[PDB]
């Protein structure tokens, strides 16, 4: 699960 | 029941009880449904917090996107200001937004922020860094002032202080001028420093 | 019972249960003392969080004070870097420091910061706002880092996350670098901003 | 009380 680890990457939200 | 109704009643519950009182359990009671019915709309409290933060942005973050004809300095200043309005729209609003993950419905907006800042001369890395810094500064400014408002009522009033003069003049100035001016001054300093970096490159 | 025993057990309890778990009732239980024995050392949760914040500064805030001979830029950069390490030192560390307040025992340090900045040419007002901005950015940085670490373990993996390309490149870059480069770049933008403003005056 | 009012004004903590 490379896809699961990508989904845990931080994303800003503003 | 639809997701809009769940979000609106959860935002009403957040203002009544605060973030620590916001449970799937009291939300169900407020909607007239059993607790397991909510699972389908929000699987756990972090999914509920993410939806509440994103609804506050969809209502109040009027400068989420760059507007036609704005300079990159007016977009970053205005973005921080309307993000602050979204954080202040509800009790414990900034605590709800911490650690939020956008959904795919927000990706066009975020891609457009980075297309705009790279069209306006930033590298993709420095456009990420500028957006990161404006929002982190804004979250820290709102959370510190909102916490100070509560914490100042929980300390006993001292019989003694003994405060040195520059420090007493500084805290008196900050209080007179207000925390919103302080936020705008720091925001401006960030913008001025992004401009110095863009030039030097 | 000693202040050092109360503070170290409370910081262990903080790492076990997080900030909302940390109550004077549960700490007295942990220490094996009745609530009135603990009250003599810690009156309420606001006094306990103020004391934990100062303990974390005493351990990790190596640049609370300017060093003799240091440039104002190096001081502000090193001060934010060490304050970041104090907030990162414990679970929910940034939330523990939010809204706290120095004791009289720290006033001389704060006075010295101001004396230093004003010697280097800042107005009292702009020294106040430079200190305020660097600490608010650092608090916002770590509040979001810490909450992302919690949140990313709570959220279910989406089936397919169809992300546009500049956004995917930017989140992959941040992940590869970790939080520190973006933090340092934001901090350097603030310092460049203050230098523009100072040179101007 | 001046002392009481000052103790309530925000002070940074870094
Ligand atoms: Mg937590």
């Amino acid at each position: 699960s490379v896809l699961a680890a990508r989904a845990r990457m931080w994303m800003w939200h503003w | 029941l639809d997701k809009s109704k769940v979000i609106n009643s959860a935002l009403e519950l957040l203002n009544e009880v605060g973030i620590e009182g916001l449970t799937t359990r009291k939300l169900a009671q407020k909607l007239g449904v059993e607790q397991p019915t909510l699972y389908w709309h929000v699987k756990n409290k972090r999914a509920l917090l993410d939806a509440l933060a994103i609804e506050m942005l969809d209502r109040h973050h009027t400068h989420f996107s760059p507007l036609e004809g704005e300079s990159w300095q007016d977009f970053l200043r205005n973005n921080a200001k309307s993000f602050r309005n979204a954080l202040l729209s509800h009790r414990d609003g900034a605590k709800v937004h911490l650690g939020t993950r956008p959904t795919e419905k927000q990706y066009e907006t975020l891609e457009n922020q980075l297309a705009f800042l790279t069209q306006q001369g930033f590298s993709l890395e420095n456009a990420l860094y500028a957006l990161s810094a404006v929002g982190h500064f804004t979250l820290g400014s709102v959370l510190e002032d909102q916490e100070h408002q509560v914490a100042k009522e929980e300390r006993e009033t001292p019989t003694t202080d003994s405060m040195p003069p520059l420090l007493r003049q500084a805290i008196e100035l900050f209080d007179h001028q207000g925390a919103e001016p302080a936020f705008l001054h720091g925001l401006e300093s960030l913008i001025r420093g992004f401009e110095v970096q863009l030039t030097a490159l």
